[PDB]
């Protein structure tokens, strides 16, 4: 399932 | 839920398919330099918390927030691009952005 890491990086990342 | 920047990334990234979410930042800078930012300018974070780091510098960033007409399921987003100092809080090990706190 989506660690806060990651679901932070999906929600406000655009690399 | 139409073309433009915000409509468009808000539902790639599934903020927007089951909801309509107000406001939503991205940051179009390398993941390794955002998560750079866990060692810059330690500050306190709006609920006093001090996990929260400034960036040295201004990064490019496109503000999302929706319109005063969208309703789901047609969520509608204002697109707002800026170059702004991000605050994130941070944890783990790795030191890792778990949330955004502002830019400033």
């Amino acid at each position: 399932k989506e660690t806060a890491a990651a679901k932070f990086e999906r929600q406000h990342a655009d690399s | 839920s139409s073309s433009n920047y915000c409509n468009q990334m808000m539902k790639s990234r599934n903020l927007t398919k089951d909801r309509c979410k107000p406001v939503n930042t991205f940051v179009h800078e390398s993941l390794a330099d955002v998560q750079a930012v866990c060692s810059q300018k330690n500050v306190a974070c709006k609920n006093g918390q001090t996990n929260c780091y400034q960036s040295y510098s201004t990064m490019s960033i496109t503000d999302c927030r929706e319109t005063g007409s969208s309703k789901y399921p047609n969520c509608a987003y204002k697109t707002t691009q800026a170059n702004k100092h991000i605050i994130v809080a941070c944890e783990g090990n790795p030191y890792v952005p778990v949330h955004f706190d502002a830019s400033v």
